[PDB]
């Protein structure tokens, strides 16, 4: 569970990547098919990760 | 050119069509209790049965069923409201 | 500039229609509907918790 840890920084980071993209010139259809296209499988890994990493927090 | 299309028009026999516009209002009623009887237990099985095989073979099945009734059941239920 | 009641005439057009496309239009309509249920049954059997 090292590489769902990996798959849970990459969206957080991921998100905040399309935020400063549509600060700097894009519309707003871009930002958003970007966000579902990276939003479902960090939803799927992240909640996973938290799953099984669990106990100790 | 004209001439051919002219005579091979009168030559033939008029048009028979499948089924007639004054049936079709008892099929669409006779397709939308069933397709809502064999969907309603189709989306009714995806419960717990906990065996994970035999729920997509029938779940498969009874969602084939209920979209090739509820195709036809469209193309006659929209054919009695005046939009062919 | 054509008239009333002296071209009136006909037009002709000769086509084909087979057996095989004449029972497309429900199939269509089939195909969606059946590619819209697996969607539903992808989406409702798979773990969202995040508790154990
Ligand atoms: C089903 C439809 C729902 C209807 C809801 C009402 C929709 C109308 C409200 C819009 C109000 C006007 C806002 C506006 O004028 O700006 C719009 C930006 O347009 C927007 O996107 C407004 C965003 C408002 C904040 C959204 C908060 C929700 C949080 C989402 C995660 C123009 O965006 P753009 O100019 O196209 O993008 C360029 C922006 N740069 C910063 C890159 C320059
Ligand atoms: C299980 C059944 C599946 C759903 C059934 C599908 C319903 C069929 C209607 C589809 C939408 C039609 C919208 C419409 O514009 O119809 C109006 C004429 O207006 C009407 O008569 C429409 C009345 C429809 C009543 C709908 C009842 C509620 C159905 C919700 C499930 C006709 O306008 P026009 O399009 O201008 O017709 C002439 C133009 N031609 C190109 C055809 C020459
Ligand atoms: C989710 C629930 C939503 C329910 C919404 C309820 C809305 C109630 C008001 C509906 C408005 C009536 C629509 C309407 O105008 O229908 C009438 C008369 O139409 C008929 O003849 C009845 C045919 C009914 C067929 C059954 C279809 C069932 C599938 C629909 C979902 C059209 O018939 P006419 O006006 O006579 O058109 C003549 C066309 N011929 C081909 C017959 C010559
Ligand atoms: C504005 C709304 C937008 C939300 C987008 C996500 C949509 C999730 C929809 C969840 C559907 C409900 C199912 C569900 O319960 O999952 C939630 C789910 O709990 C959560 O909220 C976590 C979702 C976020 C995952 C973290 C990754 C970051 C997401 C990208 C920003 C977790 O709660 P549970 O694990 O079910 O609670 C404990 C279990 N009980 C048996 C007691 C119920």
């Amino acid at each position: 569970t090292a590489v769902y840890f990996l798959g849970f920084i990459a969206t957080i980071v991921g998100f905040e990547v399309i935020f400063a993209r549509y600060y700097l010139g894009t519309s707003i259809f871009e930002t958003l098919f970007s966000s579902l296209y990276l939003g479902a499988p960090g939803l799927l890994t992240s909640t996973k990760f938290l799953r099984s990493f669990g106990q100790t927090i | 050119t004209y001439e051919q299309l002219y005579k091979e028009f009168h030559s033939s026999k008029s048009f028979q069509p499948f089924i007639h516009l004054d049936t079709q209002p008892k099929f669409a009623i006779c397709g939308l209790i069933v397709t809502l009887a064999v969907l309603s237990s189709a989306l009714f099985a995806v419960g717990s049965k906990s065996s994970y095989i035999k729920k997509l073979f029938f779940y498969t099945i009874l969602s084939v069923i209920g979209s090739l009734f509820a195709g036809l059941t469209t193309v006659f239920a929209s054919n009695s409201f005046g939009v062919y | 500039n054509l008239i009333s009641q002296v071209a009136n005439g006909q037009v002709l057009i000769k086509y084909d229609y087979p057996k095989s496309s004449f029972f497309k239009k429900p199939l269509s309509i089939a195909c969606y509907i059946f590619t819209a249920l697996m969607g539903v049954f992808v989406l409702k059997t798979l773990n969202m918790n995040v508790t154990n």
